[PDB]
RNA sequence: CUCCGCAUAAGCCUGCGUCAGAUUAAAAUGAACUGACAAUUAACAGCCCAAUAUCUACAAUCAACCAACAAGUCAUUAUUACCCUCACUGUCAACCCAACACAGGCAUGCUCAUAAGGAAAGGUUAAAAAAAGUAAAAGGAACUCGGCACCUGUUUACCAAAAACAUCACCUCUAGCAUCACCAGUAUUAGAGGCAGUUCAGCUGU
RNA sequence: GCUACCUAAGAACAGCUAAAAGAGCAAGAUUUAUAGGUAGAGGCGACAAACCUA
RNA sequence: GCUAAACCUAGCCCCAAACCCACUCCACCUUACUACCAGACAACCUUAGCCAAACCAUUUACCCAAAUAAAGUAUAGGCGAUA
């Protein structure tokens, strides 16, 4: 049995939309985005 | 290069020689390219409201050949068979039925009814019929490839009619909504005879040179003179 | 006779003889300008000037002269679609030149009179496509786009 | 005379040019020997001709009319040979017992392989022939391991295909519940 | 990107279906049948793994001793690698 | 001053060194065309 | 193509969001 | 000879026109369509034979079948089952409109008895004589095998010989005396052609 | 860098190869001192065309034909029209016995023969 | 402008011929890319030869004279055997091995400056910096690591120096012998070792 | 098929002092085409411990 | 709004069961895929190092015909590792 995340998607869409309204590319890359989240948190 | 011949020319200049191709199945056509005998309208028929005795007699011939394929046809009750159908198929064209009017319509007739309204919003009405319809004519095809006999029938309507015609923006293009106009109309009526599902579908119309000349469009146009290259002069 | 073992010779054997050769040979017209006196064919790999010769006098009755014969490469450059070469065959041309003063002359055997002599052979579909197409008119300029159809 | 290589001037620029049928083996067969000799040559003349036609039209960049007409001659003349060929069979079974034209022997080829070794024609004997003395008819042990090798990959082939069809067979009763039997 | 637009096609499962019906009938077959058969006589597969269970490590040194001589030259060559390497990992070294 | 220029095409060398005959004429020789056999290459030899 | 049906589903009732967003329904 | 690569779709046009060659390509790889298995001797459809129509857009019609595609177990019946399509048409002209088939599958489409025209299903049979005959499960009668143009497109009655076609005495006419000689043999002796010098054995290896 | 692909000719290679190379024409002849060649005329295929006047056969058939079904022959059959006849006859008559095979057709050997059927010695 | 060019060999294998193209080079004519069609024709060249025995001391160099040393590509007869003939293959190109600014490599014949073969500038402007070239007052290396002008052979470097190795000669060492090296040689032989120019004057954008 | 050395049978080298022939300026311990040989515990090396298709 | 995204098949894997393969014609060990001349060359001979001993120097493994058990027992071993 092969398992492969299939809801990767919403997972990466719990982080973006936290970082909406910052500017750059920090607003829409995950690894950049979830770095300026933390922080904003 | 549209035409096949320059196809075909280009084709030979090109080394592609295209082999043809043979089969058993071939296209199957429910009806004509063009009217048998075309009905000419005598003029000054719409003024009113041995030579007629030989055309005549041919509708006598035409008209028992349909009957041979089907006994129980009465030229009687077509008059009031066409009326419908023809209001049936212009109705088609107010909500875009084309499955409805392919029932109605030849596929002759089906692209010069809707080919130009692809994008635009119909609104037509039959609102009278001021004489009642005669058939003006009826004949019928020899025997064509695949054993079809056709029997094309011509039906003359003088009617009262309102048409509105919008173009794709909604906007008034041609006609009026309401105002009811006055329309002669030479109805040409076809039916694959050896089709055992064959019916009586609208073909084609007939427009006579004399017939007036069609209600003017709103919007100005312009027609562009020749477009002339350097070299060449413009000339009267 | 192609891909049929011979008959090995030893001196003062028979003579060797083929019933039913499967040579089989084109006549082609050439590429270039030739003599009046020279005919040009393609003929099989293992047919031999000697065999050229003695196939058209056999069978054909033709008085040979000269034969002279090469190898043409087929290009092998063509690639398909899995970027494979295709090799276009290699084969043979022979040159014959005919005896007696005898001349040929590669006849037309397309003649474009006779191709095209308009005979009438009706084909129901493709009346039907010339007629609608004569039908076919182009929209009249004044009535600027507006449906022709509608009698009103 | 030339004329021989191109077909009847009348037909030259013909769309088609109209043919009987194919001759079939079993009407060669009621022939004779000599009418099947001479029948040889009435189709390659045919078959010349319409060999050198193909090769116009090529040239020339129009479709060779009526194509069936070389695939007919080629029909012909496959059982002309075929007929022919099974005359000289029977009369060699008959006469030597023999199965095939041409001596040959099973070997054993330098690779391992069993391979049928069909006989060269020569002058001398072949203890005397250098060249042919070369050849190795056999393989030695180092051989072994390969074809075993050559086996276990033919097997795995042939295990994949019959696995692969039954599976389409499931595929088959999926789609098709039907078919159950 | 990475998620499919579209609905796959509905999963229909026939838990009726002959072989779901039967399963696990025969199970007790030693405890109700006289003990003649064991149920292990029961399970169909690979003739090294029917009745036993054991780890990658014991698994292959099995297969090897019951079907090594029938196995195919490379599968063998993996095998005897593979039960090396696992010796290794197994025991630490 | 050249680089890369080592190969110098000669048919006799090629055919010489690498040919059927020169793989046949020893058991490694024919040991390589087994091998290349068994992958399926389409080339056995020069 | 991964196998599943969960993610699919929930990406269906997503999209179908936008759809009322992007048509906002009379 | 056409060699079709493995998985080719079939399709109304026929392998190796011109349409088939713009529409399967030599690289085209679609998945395979997936056809129930149906045995030579139990293919109960033929060209020329009346159908009706189970289903579509015209069901419960009947016409005759105008070729059938085995490989998509496919009949097509003229004028049913029809759409429309523009043929001739270029960038200057619309073209002209015509109606066109789609295939139907086998069994979507039903034979009809020939005493009364109703859908029927046959059974393969033999016949007294030993002929294989089609007959209707209820009601049974032999439904005759539909007379269809050959096609090659002979018709015999019409046939004329031309210059280079053998006749039908010169083909049937039996020479073939059975002798235990080669066509070698015989040719020689017939043409006179004298042969003294024996041939040398040579050493076959 | 050479091809090894490409099917290897005589126009490869340099002249020693491209001479001795040759397309698979046979031989007809020998090469004797200078490079002079000697052409055997018996090595020469010897093309037996028939006389063709006068005959009936063309290279198709009439479609109205009746079509009969397919028999390859087969030397028992073969044996049956050619060979069984003359012995049945003279079996009848006692004259026949076993050590006449060659009578009616039998050949103990195939030397001494023109044309031997195994092995074949005779061009198709 | 010519730096070459033409041909052969080797390599390569249809790779700027025709037609067509919607493909391509900076270039929507060209085309070396794609599809179709055509093509290089033997006299040049390759591909050779019956046996057995036997014969073959005298270089080449304008080969003559005068010379040599490292001692040399060039030859038969006897007897037997043999009556036959012109097959087969190479023949095209703007081309190969490379490098990816010809960076470069590439045998032979002929031409010795071409009768053959080619184009350094896409357009403009005329900043710096950078590269190459040319000219330069007065001075003429000043100020700068350092300008310019026991034999022989390879090596890094190059004007080169130096060292290293090789090597003539020299020296010791081992070896009394033949049918695969040494050697078809024989201690005057063979093999293995060692061998211990400045200053000045002159010129230069240094 | 690079390179080192070697084998077979080839090839090339203007003028100038020019006795002496010699890397004198500009015919040799020269250069070079072809085929072959020596293979990694190795080969080859006027020996850089270099080279033997990076 | 582009670029794109999305897909379900091709086949494949592991078992089971069964011991597989291959002479149309022609060509192919010489420079393979080359119609056609006095051959003569002939195969057999411990696997090694090393996973580990935290180095390494004896020392450990890859086969020989019944799952299980006897048994990780007897026994071997720088009596160490380990077998
Ligand atoms: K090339
Ligand atoms: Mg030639
Ligand atoms: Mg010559
Ligand atoms: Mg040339
Ligand atoms: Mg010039
Ligand atoms: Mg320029
Ligand atoms: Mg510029
Ligand atoms: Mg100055
Ligand atoms: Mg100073
Ligand atoms: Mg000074």
């Amino acid at each position: 049995l092969r398992n492969r995340v299939t809801d990767r998607y919403f997972r990466i869409q719990e982080v973006l939309k936290h970082a909406r309204h910052f500017r750059g590319r920090k607003n829409r890359c995950y690894r950049l985005a979830v770095r300026t989240v933390i922080r904003a948190f | 290069f549209k035409t096949e011949k320059e196809f075909m020319q280009h084709a030979r200049k090109a080394g592609l020689v295209i082999p043809p191709e043979k089969s058993d199945r071939s296209i199957h056509l429910a009806c004509t390219a063009g009217i048998f005998d075309a009905y000419v309208p005598p003029e000054g028929d719409a003024r009113i409201s041995t030579e007629r005795m030989k055309k005549t007699m041919a509708s006598q011939v035409s008209i028992r050949r349909i009957k041979d394929y089907d006994a129980n046809f009465k030229i009687k009750d077509f008059p009031e068979k066409a009326k419908d159908i023809f209001i049936e198929a212009h109705l088609c064209l107010n909500n875009s039925d084309h499955d409805r009017l392919h029932t109605l319509v030849t596929e002759h007739c089906f692209p010069d009814m809707t080919w130009d309204i692809k994008y635009k919003t119909v609104r037509w009405s039959f609102v009278e019929s001021l004489e009642p319809s005669h058939v003006v004519q009826v004949r019928c095809s020899s025997m064509m490839n695949q054993g079809n006999v056709y029997g094309q029938i011509t039906v003359r309507m003088h009617t009262r009619q309102t048409l509105a015609i919008y173009d794709r923006f909604g906007r008034l293009m041609y006609g009026q909504e309401d105002v009811p106009k006055d329309v002669l109309e030479y109805v040409v009526f076809e039916k694959q005879l050896t089709n055992p599902y064959g019916s009586w579908r609208m073909h084609t119309k007939i427009v006579p040179p004399w017939a007036p000349p069609k209600q003017p469009i709103l919007k100005t146009v312009m027609i562009p003179g020749p477009q002339l290259k350097p070299e060449e002069e413009y000339e009267e | 006779a192609r891909n049929v073992v011979y008959p090995l010779y030893r001196l003062g054997g028979p003579q060797l003889r083929v019933f039913r050769t499967n040579f089989f040979i084109q006549l082609v017209r050439p590429g270039v300008a030739q003599p009046e006196d020279t005919v040009q064919f393609r003929i099989p790999m293992e047919m031999t000037r000697v065999d050229l010769r003695n196939y058209l006098e056999g069978i054909y009755n033709v008085p040979v002269a000269a034969v002279r014969t090469r190898v043409q490469h087929g290009s092998n450059k063509r690639r398909d679609h899995r970027n494979v070469r295709i090799k276009k065959p290699d084969y043979k041309v022979a040159y014959v030149q005919l005896a007696h003063g005898q001349t040929f002359t590669f006849p037309d055997l397309f003649p474009e009179k006779d191709e095209s002599p308009e005979g009438s052979a009706a084909d129901d579909l493709y009346s039907m496509l010339e007629e609608e197409r004569q039908q076919r008119q182009s929209s009249d300029p004044r009535r600027g786009g507006v449906p022709s159809w509608f009698g009103l | 005379g030339l004329e021989e290589f191109f077909d009847d001037p009348k037909n030259w620029g013909q769309e088609k040019v109209k043919s009987g049928a194919a001759w079939t083996c079993q009407q060669l067969r009621n022939k004779s020997n000599e009418d099947l000799h001479k029948l040889w040559y009435v189709l390659l003349k045919e078959r010349n001709m319409l060999l050198t036609l193909e090769q116009e039209a090529k040239r020339q960049r129009l479709p060779m009319p009526s194509p069936e007409r070389l695939d007919k001659v080629v029909d012909s003349m496959d059982a002309l040979d075929k007929v022919v060929q099974e005359r000289e069979d029977a009369l060699r079974l008959l006469q030597t017992g023999q199965e095939r034209a041409r001596p040959g022997a099973w070997r054993r080829d330098i690779f391992g392989r069993i391979i049928w070794h069909k006989f060269k024609q020569w002058v001398i004997p072949w203890h005397l022939n250098k060249r042919y003395n070369r050849k190795r008819f056999f393989a030695l042990p180092y051989v072994d391991h390969f074809l075993r090798l050559e086996r276990e990959k033919r097997a795995r082939i042939k295990a994949r295909k019959e696995n692969l069809e039954r599976k389409k067979a499931k595929i088959l009763l999926k789609k098709f519940p039907h078919l159950a039997e | 990107i990475g998620i499919r637009l579209t609905l796959p096609p509905p999963k229909v499962v026939d838990r009726w279906n002959e072989k779901r019906a039967m399963f696990g009938v025969y199970d007790n077959i030693g405890i109700l049948g006289n003990f003649e058969k064991h149920p292990k006589e029961l399970i169909r597969g690979p003739i090294w793994l029917r009745g036993w269970k054991g780890n990658e490590l014991q698994r292959c040194i099995r297969k090897r001793k019951m079907v090594g001589s029938r196995m195919f030259a490379d599968d063998l060559h993996n095998l005897n690698k593979r039960i090396r390497y696992l010796y290794k990992h197994f025991n630490r070294h | 001053k050249a680089r890369g220029n080592e190969y110098q095409p000669s048919n006799i060398k090629r055919k010489n060194k690498h040919g059927w005959v020169r793989r046949l004429s020893t058991p490694a020789g024919v040991q390589v065309i087994l091998r290349r056999m068994l992958k399926g290459r389409k080339s056995l030899s020069h | 193509v991964k196998k599943g049906f969960r993610a699919a589903f929930r990406f269906q009732k997503e999209l179908e969001r936008q759809r009322l967003l992007r048509c906002p329904p009379p | 000879k056409v060699t079709l690569p493995p998985h080719y779709r079939y399709g109304m046009s026929p392998p190796g026109s011109v349409a088939d060659k713009r529409k399967n390509p030599p690289w085209i790889r679609r998945r395979p369509v997936v056809v129930e298995p149906i045995s030579d001797e139990d293919w109960y459809l033929f060209c020329g034979d009346t159908v009706e129509i189970l289903e579509g857009k015209d069901a419960g019609k009947q016409g005759k079948v105008v070729q059938v595609i085995r490989q998509r177990n496919w009949v097509v019946v003229g004028g049913l089952n029809t759409h429309y399509r523009y043929i001739g048409k270029t960038m200057d002209y619309r073209g002209t409109m015509i109606p066109s088939e789609a295939p139907l599958l086998h069994r979507q489409v039903k034979l009809v008895d020939p005493m009364d025209r109703k859908p029927t299903e046959i059974e393969w049979r033999f016949t007294e004589a030993g002929e294989r005959v089609r007959v209707s499960t209820r009601s049974g009668r032999i439904i005759p095998k539909p007379e269809f143009p050959r096609a090659d497109g002979i018709v015999p009655e019409t046939w004329i010989d031309g210059p280079k076609d053998t006749s039908v005495e010169d083909a049937l006419e039996r020479t073939y005396v059975p002798c235990l000689k080669t066509l070698q043999e015989e040719v020689m002796e017939a043409m006179g052609i004298k042969e003294t010098r024996k041939y040398k054995k040579v050493y076959w290896y | 860098g050479a091809d090894r692909m490409s099917k290897w000719t005589s126009k490869r290679g340099p002249r020693s190869f491209r001479g001795r190379k040759g397309r698979g024409a046979k031989g007809i002849g020998f090469l004797t001192s200078g490079w002079r060649f000697v052409q055997i005329k018996e090595m020469v295929p010897e093309f037996v065309v028939p006389d063709l006047t006068g005959f009936k056969l063309k290279p198709y058939v009439s479609y109205l034909a009746p079509e009969s079904e397919e028999t390859p022959l087969t030397a028992a059959q073969l044996f049956s029209e050619a060979v069984a006849p003359a012995i049945e006859k003279d079996f009848k008559d006692g004259t026949f016995d076993p050590d006449n095979l060659e009578k009616y057709g039998f050949e103990p050997t195939q030397e001494g023969k023109l044309f031997q059927l195994y092995p074949r010695n005779f061009l198709r």
